[PDB]
């Protein structure tokens, strides 16, 4: 006898939603919860307070889970109204994101289920700092939560970042503007390549006007916006390049009917019971017009406990402004066909990438090296970063293994350095260089035996498009 | 999905008499059951949820009485022993819309009687 | 068209439709009906009661304020001034656009700032409780110190129970100037415990914030009480009058424009964003007017007014009498007799030259030393090679007397160069001191604390920079990241 | 946890009558309710739910009313297929039941 | 540790310098005896004096980072023209040449 709201969908599979949450057994915590559906698809803000107060006049309501289609601001701000009039605890949201910004004063709140957007910043950097690669362009026009990202980048690109070029850009707002005028003097610098700021998808497609009509959209570039703008479900205009990757993390997350269990799961394991110290019996609210003094004692207990709960092997936690504490995590999605497939999985802090080279991006060159005396040393990498800071070469080495399955080169970026390193970062600012530095296997530098040349000249024999 | 009871008696007065209610999707279903008096009144025996905690029962059966239940064959498990004043009939209920929770069956089983 | 309304007073209501047909003349106008309640939640209910008719609208009413900004700034609904003197009101994250006419509690900085080239330069010490009514205020009144100098600030959010150590604190450092800016039970609660100390009295306090003036504040303030007000501030009928004034002139302005459709009459079964809210934006937020009942009123990038005149009080304990008037620049006034408890003579600048000076120091053999004391307090009389009596200072030694957990301060004794020098220095320049040694031992750098984005500095130097001290008598290098904004002098010695 | 009384011991009436029994719990219930009948030996069928909402193949013969702890359910009607027997059932704490009548005709 | 953070080239050298630190100057003195840290960096106007009181270590000679040690002060101080004044007549008259032979 716990009062838990249902979810309003306009599409969708009601059955495996029910069916999933109820197999999670909440005994040996206090009295068990119970559910009671309806539904609706209208996006206006009338219908919503109608409806979620009319259910509480009706219910002995403990909590609210809402998710329509994707609206993001047709929801939010709403939601901090009502559960700030309530003093009751709601889950965060799908369907519209739960995301962008929980910005209210969160003393009378807080809903919330999402990463925040400086854990997707700082996966941003593990995943540019997978292969090379180093922060380039800043974000221009107005997102509301601006000053903080940019403050974080900036204070964590500088005092444990692997040697980085400069930033020369800045933010501007394009909304009051007649429109291509200052936009046209941010394309000059803009230099190469860059990073996408956070807009929105009407005016993703007013700036790649603007692109397009300077000529930033072929030319050789990569943008990298975490999905709020643009990705926030599998439909995208035509008017998009083929180097718009992105990441979230989702396309197995809250409308799983697993994530609805999970999110049972916490607003129920958060018994009063289960606050020992504290064993007050909560009086929930009668309806939406008072009882709203009732509450000042028990939801202070209450914050304190949302934060770290244990589960079964799922320890979701939020933080003072909402968020986890481990939240789930996907990598970057790209195509080239109205474009998103799915490349990977994040967890704690590992990445596991498909590939250790990105595709599409002549003057591009193999080399091969050999470890040796002075002239070409091979240290292991830093157990913090993988990177390299003064060899900043892969050399990507392979592994000799058993004859089921093909060589690793996934095997970790072996540091390089020497008197022949220093002498290939010369010869490349000489003419115009790139690398694709790796080892030799066999371990027969330079011999030739009957018929045949094994080694660094074994692979020279063989046309691998090579140095040495 | 159908309810048929079986392990029926009483046959040592004050013994323990495990019945059971098989079925044929009763995994995410709770199980509590009934005996009858001869005043016919349907008086709780016994409470599992689907998962197999929440193990207890009413006032009048507490403090002799040995719990179970196996999702696998869909049976229930409980020994019968403070029944020795009564000619009671059992059935077992399979509670609708499962979980860990209660709610209102209508799948209830076939009735079997336990003699003294 | 017509005209929303949210109740407030209830002749107000019958002189702005009164006052439609006077704005008639400009493109013809209605009014609607009006409703306010004791319930946030049900005035949400009946915002589409009211906006039905809001195809083609704009209204925003004073009274908090909360339930209407979120509603009529979904459909991009244009949003007007009002009576309102918070500050999460004047944001662009909290709500669209919803101009106002006031300026907030924050928004009176510069009559401090320029009340000093008024008078005489000043050093402020800035009372602030811990909520963004204060962060708001210290970050553009910081906005303002750059420009073309601050001893510090403080915290007080839950500040209302024994609040002596704050102001035991201010009364040690080197600042006659106080600016508090909180509530008028904080200003309750500052003047007791001033009053306790004896700041109310030879000490100096100034008086910021219009939550000074009303409240037990009034029951609670000596003679001499400056205190702000502004002009016309509680004539709400002059505010309606105005606020029909400025929509009168914006509809004629705003319906002779191209692209004029508008927004559905419908409330429950809109989804989209409607248009032609930013150009009612941009037709708001370039309507310079001439003048009305209120004075000239035009527009800031928060829909302020920015050209408030503001009213010059003082307290002679027994009327707040008004002085001086206000006008972007302030006006002189002539009958401004400024009183202080005090008698008149205490009335201009006044800064107590302290001669107690507070010197940290270091443990650096062979220039400071560190040994513990005798039994009786008075360390050891000593004498070099030449008999020669070895001058001793009594450091005050770090409660860390182990490198472990423990935390016992204790007299111990110091000598050596540099207090060589710091007592010929100190014969020299006539030097009360006490010395005190440093906290951990890591001769002050700077970095990123606290996973953020501040640069606090570690050590000796930070104790510098936080007001532990005054100068630093040791072996300090010269740097140029210590010499950002650390004067240095001509270093003792050379070395590397 | 807590337990229900029903009351009084009896559905005396005759073909088309008028009776009811009270659900009475130690404790507020907020219209938990179920009516269930049967036979001397063939078991229950349910009648009733929270807002006394009648179930399909079930007849509007059975109606009710009440809040709070405390419900009454009328019986009128009744063919003698209904020789039988109700019971009233709560679950606030996890299950709750009291004493209950039977139907007897005269 | 500001010195060599600064300098680029040197970055190397001091990846090498996190793992070994110290916190205080006689530990590292008192470890350069117990053989367990064969070299040590600091200012010379410290090393000069320890080698002629604890007597088995030795410097060797060159200097990098020319500078001399300061009276810190808070900025704006009035006290700023007077100090920087009286340090002068004292290193002219000779009171520091007595100061250091003591």
């Amino acid at each position: 006898s716990i009062g838990i709201a249902v979810i309003l969908v306009g599409t969708s599979d009601e059955v495996a939603i029910k069916d999933a949450h109820e197999k999670d057994d909440f005994h040996h915590l206090s009295v068990v919860p119970r559910v009671e559906l309806v539904a609706m698809n209208e996006t206006d803000p009338k219908s919503i307070i109608t409806r979620i107060c009319d259910l509480m006049s009706d219910r002995k309501i403990q909590g609210v889970v809402f998710a329509d289609d994707t609206d993001q601001e047709a929801i939010a701000q709403i939601l901090d109204f009502i559960s700030a009039q309530t003093l009751t605890p709601i889950l965060g949201i799908h369907g519209g994101s739960s995301m962008i910004m929980a910005d209210k004063d969160e003393s009378s709140m807080f809903f919330q289920f999402g990463p925040s957007i400086e854990q997707q910043a700082s996966v941003m950097l593990n995943i540019m700092e997978e292969y090379d690669w180093y922060i380039f362009s800043i974000v221009t026009t107005y997102f509301p939560g601006y000053q903080d990202f940019v403050n974080k980048i900036r204070s964590t690109i500088e005092n444990s970042f692997v040697g980085w070029e400069l930033e020369e850009v800045l933010l501007l707002d394009m909304s009051l503007d007649d429109g291509d005028s200052k936009i046209q003097n941010q394309l000059k610098k803009l230099q190469s390549p860059i990073i996408l700021l956070y807009c929105t998808k009407e005016e993703a497609t007013y700036i790649f006007e603007v692109a397009n009509s300077v000529g930033l959209t072929g030319y050789g570039y990569t943008w990298i916006v975490p999905s709020l703008v643009a990705g926030d479900t599998d439909t995208v205009p035509s008017e998009f390049p083929t180097g718009l990757i992105s990441v979230s993390y989702d396309e197995w997350d809250y409308g799983l009917p697993a994530r609805v269990r999970d999110g049972i799961a916490i607003i129920t394991t958060a018994a009063s019971d289960m606050l020992s110290e504290h064993s007050f019996i909560p009086e929930p609210k009668s309806s939406c017009y008072n009882t709203h003094e009732k509450r000042i004692y028990q939801s202070n207990m209450l914050n304190r406990y949302l934060i770290n709960v244990t589960f079964e092997g799922r320890d979701l936690s939020f933080s003072e402004d909402g968020y986890q504490m481990h939240p789930k995590l996907v990598i970057i999605l790209l195509n080239k066909e109205r474009k998103w497939e799915r490349v990977g999985k994040w967890k704690d802090k590992s990445l596991q990438m498909k590939y250790y080279v990105w595709p599409r991006m002549d003057d591009h060159l193999s080399i091969v090296t050999l470890e040796e005396a002075p002239f070409v040393i091979v240290e292991s990498v830093d157990p913090l970063s993988g990177t390299c800071m003064r060899n900043t070469v892969p050399c990507q080495k392979r592994i000799i293994s058993e004859n089921k399955t093909d060589e690793e080169p996934g095997y970790i970026k072996k540091c390089c350095k020497g008197f022949c390193i220093d002498i290939l970062k010369k010869i490349s600012k000489s003419v115009k260089f790139t690398y694709d530095l790796y080892l030799v296997t066999n371990g027969k530098h330079g011999k030739k035996i009957n018929g045949t040349w094994n080694g660094m000249i074994g692979e020279v024999v063989m046309k691998r498009a090579y140095m040495a | 999905v159908k309810l048929q009871e079986s392990g029926g008696g009483l046959v040592q007065p004050g013994g323990s008499l495990k019945l059971s209610c098989a079925a044929s999707t009763f995994s995410s279903y709770t199980m509590s059951w009934v005996r009858q008096t001869p005043e016919k009144r349907l008086e709780w025996v016994a409470y599992i949820s689907n998962g197999g905690g929440g193990t207890y029962y009413p006032d009048t059966v507490k403090g002799r009485f040995t719990i179970s239940r196996d999702n696998a064959k869909n049976t229930l498990y409980l020994q019968m022993n403070s029944l020795k004043e009564d000619t009671a009939m059992y059935y077992c209920a399979r509670p609708s819309r499962g979980g860990s929770s209660y709610w209102y069956f209508d799948v209830w089983g076939a009735g079997t009687t336990v003699t003294v | 068209v017509n005209i929303g309304a949210v109740l407030s007073t209830r002749k107000h209501e019958q002189m702005f439709r009164e006052a439609v047909n006077q704005a008639n003349k400009r493109i013809q106008l209605q009014a609607t009906s009006v409703t306010h309640k004791p319930n946030a939640i049900q005035m949400a209910l009946s915002v589409c009661e009211d906006l039905i008719s809001s195809q083609v609208y704009a209204i925003l009413v004073s009274h908090t304020p909360t339930p209407v900004s979120y509603t009529a700034g979904f459909y991009r609904i244009p949003v007007l001034g009002l009576t309102t003197r918070m500050s999460i009101y004047s944001d662009k994250s909290i709500h669209l656009s919803f101009l106002r006419t006031v300026p907030p509690y924050s928004h009176q900085s510069s009559v401090w700032f320029e009340m000093m080239r008024v008078y005489n330069w000043n050093h402020i010490i800035l009372l602030v409780s811990d909520d963004h009514e204060g962060r708001a205020a210290q970050k553009r009144l910081e906005t303002l110190l750059e420009e073309r100098k601050a001893e510090k600030v403080l915290q007080f959010d839950p500040g209302t129970k024994n609040v002596t150590a704050l102001l035991m604190e201010a009364r040690e450092l080197e600042a006659r100037v106080i600016i508090l800016s909180a509530s008028e039970d904080d200003a309750a609660t500052v003047y007791r415990a001033a009053a306790m100390l004896d700041m109310t009295g030879s000490g100096y306090v100034w008086l910021v914030g219009e939550r000074e003036i009303s409240g037990n504040a009034l029951r609670y303030a000596p003679d001499g009480i400056i205190g702000l007000q502004l002009i016309n501030g509680k004539n709400e009928s002059a505010h309606i009058s105005d606020a029909v004034g400025v929509v009168a002139q914006a509809v004629h302005e705003l319906l002779e424009k191209e692209n004029i459709t508008d927004p559905p009459r419908g409330c429950v079964g809109n989804t989209n964003i409607w248009k032609t809210g930013p150009l009612f934006k941009r037709v708001l937020m370039s309507s310079k007017y001439a003048d009305g009942v209120t004075g000239r009123v035009e527009f800031n990038e928060d829909g302020d007014r920015k050209f408030a005149q503001y009213s010059i009080m003082n307290l002679q304990n027994r009327k707040l009498v008004q002085v001086g008037i206000y006008n972007g620049t302030h006006v002189i006034p002539n009958d401004r007799k400024i009183i202080w408890p005090g008698g008149e003579t205490e009335k201009p600048r006044g800064y107590q030259m302290s001669t107690r000076l507070k010197i940290v120091t270091i443990h650096q053999e062979p220039f400071v030393y560190v040994k513990p004391t005798m039994s009786d307090g008075t360390c050891k009389e000593e004498f070099t090679v030449n008999g020669d009596p070895v001058k001793k200072v009594i450091c005050t030694g770090p409660n860390d007397t182990s490198p472990g957990s423990p935390r016992h301060t204790v007299p111990q004794c110091c000598y050596g160069f540099c207090i060589d020098l710091l007592i010929k220095l100190a014969r020299t320049m006539q030097f009360t001191y006490e010395v005190h040694l440093v906290a951990d031992g890591k001769f002050g750098t700077q970095e990123r604390v606290q996973n953020s984005n501040k640069k606090e500095w570690n050590g000796m130097m930070g104790e510098l920079l936080s007001g532990q001290a005054d100068m630093i008598v040791a072996p300090l290098t010269i740097n140029n990241e210590r010499a950002q904004y650390i004067e240095f002098s001509k270093p003792f010695k050379y070395q590397g | 946890d807590i337990q229900m009384t029903q009351s009084p011991s009896s559905l005396s009436a005759s073909l088309g009558g008028k009776v009811t029994i009270t659900c009475k719990a130690s404790q507020d219930i907020n219209k938990y309710i179920a009516w269930y009948q049967h036979k001397p030996g063939k078991g229950p069928r349910l009648l009733i739910h929270y807002t006394s909402s009648l179930q399909p193949g079930i007849p509007s013969r059975f109606s009710g009313s009440g809040s709070g702890r405390d419900y009454s359910f009328s019986i009128s009607n009744l063919e003698p297929e209904d020789i039988a027997t109700y019971y009233c059932l709560q679950y606030d704490n996890l299950y709750t039941f009291g004493g209950g009548t039977k139907l007897e005709i005269k | 540790d500001i010195y060599f953070r600064r300098q680029v080239e040197l970055s190397t050298m001091y990846r090498h310098m996190e793992k070994h630190n110290y916190e205080s100057a006689a530990e590292a003195i008192q470890a350069v005896r117990d053989n367990k840290l064969h070299a040590f960096i600091w200012d010379s106007a410290v090393l000069e004096f320890e080698a002629s009181q604890k007597c088995d270590l030795v410097t060797t000679g060159e200097l990098f980072f020319r500078s001399g040690f300061g009276i810190g002060m808070r900025k704006d101080s009035p006290w700023k023209q007077q100090v920087s004044l009286s340090i002068l007549k004292s290193h002219e008259n000779g009171f520091m040449e007595d100061l250091d032979k003591t």
